[PDB]
């Protein structure tokens, strides 16, 4: 384990070797204008991560900074992306915790990993933790057929996420989480996650700006009407418009005969290909060849849940 | 002079 | 280990170093008058902690003081706050154990950390043990998916918590939970006070909104009766969260995403004097919803009205 | 290790120095066998297995050799750790006490030697008595799932040690989950007895035995408080008496006086009677830790397998 | 864990000695022109494996190579054959994963095998992972009878497959194969780009398969391949090879060759080397094996891949 | 250690003194083999395996060599250890007793030393009988899930060490958990059944040989009403009958005085047939008929009866 | 090691000098046609070892030459007899592999022995090796409390199975086999109970030294021993022989003049009542449940 700023150290004698290794093993060039839409999530991150680093004299008392946020939405949009975006464009240490680190063969080695994780995140810095796929980790607490060791992991998160009983020695921490199934969190753990926020599928203008964003760096023609592509991809998620642009960019390879020249005269035709632009024929065939991973019953259920018990 | 201990494992 | 009052010393020789360390590792200035409501819990804590220090010539015969108490109710209502307020107002040695101090991968340490804990709690002082989330620790005994090394911990809690007419050193075991119908039938008997804790009614949210808004400059336009009547089913934590989101909504009217570095602290001086208006409550009351619908409140009330001893 | 009667000595040489400290850690005249009400059958078995061999030991020979074990089993609050204290107070015998935690060590093969030292010390000292509390731990069938390897040698040491020299040990166990016992261990417990919740006439004697010693009124009708409980576990009637007795402190409110003239108000409240309003206001705040299906399961097991 | 290219070695310190052996247990002359039909699969495999190997200056940025493919359809069509063919076609390292490798006794000893498998696939060369029968590993997540040790395997796949992504170190390509493409997840479908569907019968493909299976030196008289194509309706790609096999067993089963020894034993064995088959053993071979597949599964998979499938 | 016959001496110099103490601590209050009711086949094998080679050592020379192992299976309470103690008493063979608390061995590489020293000491005193009680323990599967790295050495030390005359008995309640390589080293797997209608009357008539019964000669009824009594429960029935002879005179009221002449008034009191009827209402069998059926099926499948 | 055909020689100086001495100690006129059952096994061996070595252009290409077979059945059938008959009938270097030819004390030499064995099998001739008692060699690979060297020797076992040399398996407990082992086992054939053929001669050989009457008919007894294993006939004659002793009275009367009664009992000879009481008292230790589970396994995981 390295030292922190201001030259102190950490006395990790009470925990074994492999637990320290398994918490140490979870420790650029992105920016928060590379995320199309999602205004209120950017607002909450701006007033709970970036503003206390600048003006710490304001957030004292009732205006204390937040310490949790869970993003709930359909499986297409940008939730994993906003965590790496806030990890790059900040000055705090980043803990990526998945559900496969809080797991060991012995008895009583998950809760000690969670305890060491929160102690390290409080010791180092004003850090933030990003628990990805929270619903495989904390489910309901009184279900039929859960193990007797996952219950202690949920109880450890419950005891550790609120605390720091001394009003002095206030070192900040911030827990971020993403879910596709938000109606399956415990009623006691859902209280600690203040600021439940829904993330919607992109609208018309978000689809237009995302097509404009991803189609730069590659030369296109001037006959592409972006309004027709923005109005014809009705029902597309956020991670399907990028797949549409990738299919439209490789269709300029599919229209030439490259399977025929098998090795011979193959390196020669690739020379003139890298500057050939993409006309409207490729976007027409890419619309004809790509369908969304639809079924908006999950989007409807998640929107009704975050409209009932949500706090933007 | 090699003592022995006992540990606990959990299964599923 | 430290000494105690009257200069004695404990002789911890039969226990290894990492057990007495794990028990040593579990040993601001708020008053009991800021907890809103919960009158009967204050009454039992009063006549079980405060009065045996002032006049001990009364609690002698049949009136020996209570030895346990379990709070039960929906999440976010005021349990760990009453535990920290008792730790801050009394003069007792306070232990805060949980389900992760009592576990170790060796065989025969889970049922020795508990024994060392109770021996220190009876040796030191008129102490108070606060076991948190006891539904994790003591479950139903003759159950299906129970590993063997939890039966010994439940048996140790059953053996320690009931024992000559001498040894008049007091130990008061306070415990909190929010799924009370999973406690063992041999352990539900030991906790001889099983009080229920309700969500606040329409007169205990007015005092809570008045209490959390002392310090921030507000106007004289807001009327607390309408804000007490438009919140139904809110917990205590949700009312505190609403009173926080109002002041952050005072921040959210100015576009502070625009200024970058230059005199931003000078720009933040005009903001640290603005008053919290009614528009901020009309926005924050639409921005905040309760955390859970009523289905565990009704089950906890149906349990504590048939098996509870208030 | 102290010497026994008649000045003998034990040779604890083959054992380590922390096993003997644990067994010595397991090892008066205050209570009596009249303080417990009800339970005539277990009192008869104790009287014929503990007391009467001491007076006329020329009678208990041959077929009438005295009993060697017992199991008290029933609902979780009816009084079965009280009778172990009442037989420890009212006897002249070495009374051990073994819970489930004075057997475990994290070293391999010291958990099944504490048992052997316990039985050898119990033989060597006296006509002694062992009281293994919560016998459903260290019980269970031996062909179970998830059973550790040391926790079978514990059961095998209990199995090989508890049979087969006119020296008497009387192992007495108590539990509230009786059906989770071994098949070759509940053969050795030669008397398996049931204890019920108290009936209508036992609860009146329990009320009168707990309430005496505290000055009361002469208008309390005890028969109504005996007929009005109807399901109280026998340890909850003491709780009803205590909540009735402490209710004289919640009638004169002391939460308003803090220090100022309080200690004379606690003298004016020292000798105040317990009127009927106390019991009427205490019956609406005490309920049992009920669920009588545990009592019905224990009744079915002790009526299909009990040997009184 | 022997070695890789350029002589480096792996540091398997954090994993046990019975897991790394179970990942090591997951590691011939089949041509690329043996498979007939299936032009979409060959196109995607070509432009995602072979052209990125030769000229990687073309594939960067927006034209990044693909990372996934699903082969869904009726049983007996040749998905394992395409897996083995693209194994033998390149010099890639070939892993093979079924549902019987990812199962152990101790809690948390199954989530490590997936992580070690993906770590070895990244550590070695450009490699191909072939998850066979993914309808059992990744089902629906919020199901009714979901086990508590099968949600963390799906979570491990979801977290491992999308990855702190720039300057791509080493390419991995993960296939799949299923018969039931609707009992699959909603966060594992999205990570599987290029979901495609393959059909079993075609009349020119049936003709080419009976052309590519006929290697009998006798029977220059039973060439009824037009009638063998008209009687190939409802037959899968596996039924045709077994049809040719039962034809070649009915070549020697039309004539009784039992109790033929002592007198002309050797002459009875080499006279079947030129035993001319006709329409009679051809018809007996037709009436031997029936098409044991109904149209409901193929119609359901076609109705699924017409709506949720990106070619 | 003592010496052996013919004046020789054993040189146990390569072992520590405490291993010699732990093996020496295991090695005649007269019983008789006629004091056990039932089980003629087990006595038949014990006869042919222990008693005949003492008297006719010329007949057992080659291929008619005696048996060298045995393992008794059955329900709890059917009398497995009584056969072992009875054959321990009335024989000039050196007896032993091995249990699972006797191979404790907190150090490493020391349990196999105890086992090997036991089997070296058995082939020193030339007739020898070993009685490994409760062989369920130490007899798990050699490739099981939760097992130490030392218990497999114990099972391997037996499987190499089972091959100067010795004889090894055993006894089990759960015989299906025996290992496959440990099973075929045992030459005879006998079943031990519950008492029938004829054996129970003999047991009630044998146990009440000291106290005076008077006219309750209706022993067929007592052999009829106890349906599934497990052999070790009818002894509890007779014991409860004698203590119920004590219980009819109310003795819990006297306090010291007249507690000798009244105890002399009961020393000659005879057992009427009200007490057996009052004793059948308060004795029930210790288990159900489950383990009987399971061991019966295991002996039908594997038991070389 | 001796020389092989076509003028070749092995130089095994890279390996140890004691592993070769442990593999060289494994290198007649037995029953050629005395097995009157399972003629399909005779046909598949006839087309797998005899026919691709007489006419090697008849079993090629589409007529695929096999590589492995797993024999499964009762312990009373001829599992060793068929492999020994093809060993004494063919002209190939028959090797054998039990669980005893693979165990060594050092680490790193328990896996080289199978490499040397397959190298000698490919080097000498188009041989045939037979893994005897495969039921203990390869079980589950991903097991827990087993030591790691079994996984290493099984990985070295899988490293050299692809390579002519005809490996063949015989198992009695096939359900312990791994899911990855059974891929190379190309036919898990269901082998049934045998006929009278070789049990009668074992009855005749196992009663020598004991006087017998001339009224015992071995056909009726050898037609009633349907399913007995190798040692079960020995158990039958042991039950008859000790029934001769137990028919007399020596348990009741004791001590006095037992020598004459024992000598008169030793003079006694086996009658038909002894064997008739022995066939009802020597019940087979092979219970009638294992063949059923072998049937369900060969229906599930094999093609039989
Ligand atoms: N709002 C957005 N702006 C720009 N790009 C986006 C946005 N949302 C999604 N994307 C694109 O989608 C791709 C994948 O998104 P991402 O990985 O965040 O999905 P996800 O949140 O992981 O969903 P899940 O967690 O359900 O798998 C990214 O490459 C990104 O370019
Ligand atoms: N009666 C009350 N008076 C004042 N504040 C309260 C009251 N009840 C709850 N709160 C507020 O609720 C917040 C959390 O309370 P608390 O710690 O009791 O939650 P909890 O019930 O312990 O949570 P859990 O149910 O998960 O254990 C505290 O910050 C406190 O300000
Ligand atoms: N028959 C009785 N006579 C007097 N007091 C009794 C009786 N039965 C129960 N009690 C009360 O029960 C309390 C002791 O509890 P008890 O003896 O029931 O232990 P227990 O609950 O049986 O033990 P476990 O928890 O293992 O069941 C005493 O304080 C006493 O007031
Ligand atoms: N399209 C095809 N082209 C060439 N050969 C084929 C084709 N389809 C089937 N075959 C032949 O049929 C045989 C069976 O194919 P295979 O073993 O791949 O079954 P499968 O498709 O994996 O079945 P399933 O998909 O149900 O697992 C192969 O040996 C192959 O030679
Ligand atoms: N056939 C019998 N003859 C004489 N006494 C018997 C017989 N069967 C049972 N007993 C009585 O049963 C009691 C128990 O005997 P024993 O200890 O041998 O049973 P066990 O089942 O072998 O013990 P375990 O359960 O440890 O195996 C003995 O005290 C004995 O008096
Ligand atoms: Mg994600
Ligand atoms: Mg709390
Ligand atoms: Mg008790
Ligand atoms: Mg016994």
């Amino acid at each position: 384990l390295p030292q922190n700023s201001a030259g102190d150290s950490f006395d990790a004698s009470a925990y074994d070797a492999y637990i320290v290794q398994a918490v140490r093993g979870t420790m650029n060039t992105m920016s928060l204008d590379d995320i199309i839409g999602m205004h209120d999530v950017k607002q909450v991150l701006h007033e709970a991560v970036t503003l206390p680093l600048l003006v710490p004299e304001f957030f004292q008392g009732l205006r204390s900074p937040w310490k949790a946020m869970v993003l709930a939405g359909p499986p297409g949009t940008g939730k994993t992306l906003i965590a790496r975006a806030i990890a790059s464009e900040s000055s705090s240490t980043f803990f990526t915790v998945s559900s496969t680190d809080l797991s060991s063969k012995w008895r009583g080695d998950s809760e000690k990993i969670v305890r060491l994780l929160f102690e390290l995140a409080r010791f180092y810095a004003p850090s933030i933790i990003f628990i990805d796929q929270i619903d495989t980790l904390g489910g309901q607490r009184g279900n039929s057929g859960e193990h007797e060791a996952s219950r202690r992991v949920k109880s450890e998160f419950l005891v550790q996420m609120d605390g720091s009983q001394n009003k002095f020695d206030s070192r900040r921490v911030f827990v971020l989480a993403a879910t596709n199934i938000p109606w399956e969190l415990d009623e006691a753990l859902r209280r600690r996650f203040e600021k439940r926020i829904f993330i919607p599928l992109p609208d018309i203008d978000a689809r237009k700006k995302l097509i404009e964003k991803s189609m730069e760096g590659t030369p296109k023609s001037d006959e592409i009407n972006y309004d027709d592509l923005a109005a014809r991809t009705e029902g597309f998620s956020g991670a399907d418009v990028v797949s549409l642009c990738r299919t439209a960019a490789i269709n300029v390879l599919r229209r030439y005969d490259t399977k025929s020249l098998r090795g011979g005269e193959l390196t020669a035709a690739m020379e003139s290909l890298k500057a050939e632009l993409v006309r409207n024929i490729d976007f027409e065939a890419a619309l004809q060849a790509v369908s969304p991973s639809a079924g908006p019953d999950t989007m409807l259920k998640c929107k009704e849940w975050c409209d009932s018990f949500g706090a933007m | 002079e090699e003592e022995e201990e006992e540990e606990e494992e959990e299964e599923e």
